[PDB]
């Protein structure tokens, strides 16, 4: 399909348009699961004209509306049916009739419940949808599970329920309507292991039961599974990308941004907005670097001005408070452009807003983190005292605690070892407070190994690429990058990552079409390996998808494994 | 398949109308929308055909349907913007009433609210596309007629727009049909005014799903 927002709009638009009705306006009722799903694929006009009026909440419905046919995404969920079958029990009905979509597949025990209730009479239509993962962009998938890391790899691991997440996993199959060789990595948890073993007979049980068809070309679409051990610095660093940068530097809670503008009058006005796909600018200016998005976007506003004004007739020989004034003389003359205008407010706020964050000591931080990271400077000079590279930065009392702390972590990840002694005392003279410090000892839990009397794990044997990295702040590449152009190219030993089945499929020579690649992560997911999965697409051969229980941002990430012990 | 199975495993056991009007206007201005749309494209040709095209023989001929349709496209554009009015002082006028604390509100309303959104952007947008379709050619409707309608002075870049601007046998209908394309233009900016701060103090948040089930009432 292209885009997870397009293949589950369709699913969406498809099952819309089967509802065999009268012709009226439909009701959409939604559960929290489905809501999630369908709030991330379409906007509320694009429902409007879809023929629904209003969507609402499986829990609560009041407003009885028997005029209307009420369409259910919900979940095979004993709390959900019971909602249903009470919705049209007493004497009048809440809908015309119900026409049932559940999510995945409905169980037996609970068929019956519906069957001996009333609402067995109004039940038109009942079909099994398939798809139950977040579409959160064209090519990133979430499970919605914002504490996944915790439940997964956290003191209470062993009961996780990785059953649920293979048939959410093949959901993205079926969906998608693709059928992967499964990868994962020799060193995978046991835990990971299963869940790509089992991964593997889910997605051919859903072929040889004709839920999925395609036709095999010489390349194939892989599903590549990780433990988020698979790299643990992409997570911590500061990235210098927009995106990336704005969701770490800025305040933006829920993919929403609070910033301030004029209208007509009133100023100061307080704007929040939804950061998305709907946003052309957020578009194409998302995964550059931030210092090239900063004066594009002005660019892009300026000219957008000057031919506005070129397909009607005038000129702008008038500037007072330089683009301030563009922005109110553009909303006095051209009213038509309103949108385009708080489309362009916007990311000059954000740009601006990113630029003044990154501030002489974030830039301190950073330089220390890419040191760390690549383990040379600049220069090419190999660095070998990582814990003087954190000096610098540490004693810096203008930094952030969580800064610290990322910078702490990214340490003891890169001394693969580090005696209890010198480490208490780093942790010391950082002034970190001890409950913060579980940031650090957590990453035990995730196979890192940070104390030296723990044992070192045997080094990860891969090679990396080799790339030209021109900017001196972005000098890191994730490493799940390297996983995806080494498929793209059949270049990814068997060795290092077995598949469930046909392994030999991927030898190696000492638009609508391509293969799909699917990368999936546990726990989290970080915006610099989201947009690795768009420079892999565009760059060679596949097009890539890359997932997780949850996006996470470095501060996010920094919370969660803190947590892993709690 | 899974219809079948429920049906069969269920056998072996044995109005009023509700905002009438409202979704009258609504289905009123998605007609109209679309009508507006249709005539909008037809504008088009209409425009682009009187070049050239033998003169005045068929320029009357065109002509006659251009501020036809353009008083239609005109004359459903303000019903549509009558009608949106008439939702807002409806919802405006309904606001109190229809928020039980809580901070919830009322399927009445929350519908309603959706629908006056979706569709003043919808009507804007299209609304735009006229805009554009009218200013586009006013400024060839100058270029490629009336400035290259210069075969009667030597007049070479400046004297043909210094001279031309100003004034604007057929060379003097084209005038009549530069000032249409003026009071279209200013007819459409008049309208896209009132209905940018229109939407001002409604949405910016409200084209999205989930914010509108959040609002949801309940307790019958």
């Amino acid at each position: 399909h292209m885009s997870l927002k397009s293949a589950v709009k369709t699913v969406l638009t498809n099952s819309l348009r089967s509802v065999a009705d009268g012709g009226d306006w439909k009701v959409l009722v939604v559960d929290k699961p489905a809501l999630r799903m369908i709030s991330e694929c379409a906007r509320m006009s694009e429902i409007l004209d879809l023929g629904v009026t209003v969507v609402e909440d499986v829990s609560k419905q009041r407003k009885v509306l028997p005029q209307f046919h009420g369409v259910y995404f919900i979940e095979p969920t004993e709390e959900n049916l019971d909602y249903v079958i009470r919705d049209f029990a007493d004497r009048t009905p809440t809908y015309e009739a119900a026409h049932l979509f559940f999510l995945s597949p409905v169980p037996d025990a609970l068929m019956a419940k519906l069957a001996s209730a009333k609402a067995v009479k109004y039940v038109k239509t009942l079909k099994e949808i398939n798809t139950l993962f977040i579409p959160k962009e064209h090519r990133v998938f979430t499970l919605n599970e914002p504490h996944g890391l915790v439940q997964y790899y956290g003191s209470r691991s062993s009961s996780y329920n990785i059953d649920h997440l293979v048939r959410r996993l093949s959901t993205l199959c079926t969906t998608m309507n693709v059928a992967p060789i499964v990868r994962y990595s020799s060193t995978s948890t046991p835990g990971t292991e299963r869940m790509a073993m089992q991964l593997q007979k889910e997605i051919d049980m859903s072929v040889s039961q004709g839920l999925i068809n395609a036709r095999e070309g010489k390349l194939k679409s892989q599903f590549l599974i990780l433990d988020r051990a698979v790299d643990l610095k992409s997570p911590l660093v500061h990235e210098l990308t927009y995106q990336a940068a704005a969701y770490d530097l800025l305040n933006i809670e829920n993919d929403i941004y609070s910033y301030s503008t004029v209208d007509a009058g009133g100023r100061e006005q307080q704007r929040q907005v939804v950061l998305g796909e709907d946003d052309d600018i957020w578009l194409q200016m998302r995964h550059l670097h931030i210092s090239e998005v900063f004066r594009k976007v002005k660019s892009s506003f300026d000219e957008f001005c000057v031919s506005a004004r070129r397909l009607q007739g005038l000129r702008d020989s008038q500037q007072g408070e330089g683009g301030a004034g563009a922005l109110k003389q553009m909303l006095k003359d051209l009213p038509q452009h309103r949108e385009q205008m708080q489309k362009y407010s916007l990311h000059l706020d954000m740009s601006n807003a990113i630029n003044m964050a990154f501030s002489s000591t974030i830039d301190s931080c950073t330089k220390a983190e890419q040191n760390i990271v690549t383990e040379e400077e600049q220069d090419g000079n190999k660095v070998r005292d990582f814990i003087g590279e954190v000096a610098s930065v540490v004693v810096d009392r203008r930094v952030s605690t969580e800064d610290k702390l990322r910078c702490l972590m990214l340490c003891v990840l890169a001394k693969n070892g580090t005696s209890s002694h010198e480490l208490n005392n780093l942790l010391d003279n950082a002034n970190i407070a001890t409950p913060s410090r579980s940031a650090i000892y957590n990453l035990e839990m995730l196979g890192a190994t940070v104390v030296a009397d723990r044992r070192g794990r045997k080094p990860k044997t891969m090679k990396r690429i080799e790339r030209d990295m021109p900017y001196v702040l972005s000098r890191w590449t994730p490493i799940v990058k390297d996983l995806m152009e080494y498929i793209a190219t059949g270049q990814l030993d068997l060795e290092s990552y077995p598949a469930v089945r046909d392994g030999p499929s991927v030898v190696q020579p000492k638009e609508s079409a391509k293969p799909k690649l699917f990368v999936f992560i546990n726990g989290t997911v970080s915006y610099n390996e989201i947009r690795c999965a768009y420079e892999v697409s565009q760059s060679s051969g596949y097009e890539v998808y890359i997932g997780a229980h949850n996006i996470a941002t470095p501060a996010e990430f920094v919370e969660l494994v803190s947590l892993l012990d709690k | 398949d899974r219809l079948s199975r429920l049906r069969q495993m269920a056998a072996e056991n044995q109005p009023e109308p509700f905002m009438a009007d409202f979704f009258n206007r609504v289905k009123r201005i998605r007609d109209n929308i679309e009508d507006i749309e249709q005539a909008i494209e037809q504008v088009a040709q209409l425009h682009t055909e009187s070049l050239v095209a033998v003169s005045k023989e068929d320029r009357d001929r065109l002509n006659e349907k251009l501020q036809d349709t353009m008083a239609r496209i005109s004359a459903l554009g303000n019903k549509i913007r009558a009608d949106l009015k008439q939702i807002e002082k409806e919802n405006k006028r309904a606001q109190q009433e229809g928020t039980f604390e809580d901070g919830t509100v009322s399927t009445d309303l929350r519908i309603r609210q959706s629908q006056h959104s979706s569709l003043s952007r919808k009507f804007v947008k299209v609304m735009t596309r006229y805009n554009d379709v009218q200013a586009e050619n006013k400024r060839r409707y100058g270029e490629n007629v009336a400035r290259q309608c210069r075969v009667v002075e030597p007049s070479l870049s400046d004297d043909a727009i210094q001279k031309v601007i100003e004034h604007g046998n057929e060379i003097r209908d084209r005038h009549k049909d530069i000032q249409q394309l003026e009071r279209s233009l200013l007819e459409l900016h008049e309208m896209f005014t009132d209905m940018s701060t229109l939407v001002a103090s409604q949405g910016e948040m409200i084209d999205r799903i989930e914010f509108s089930v959040e609002q949801s009432h309940n307790y019958v």
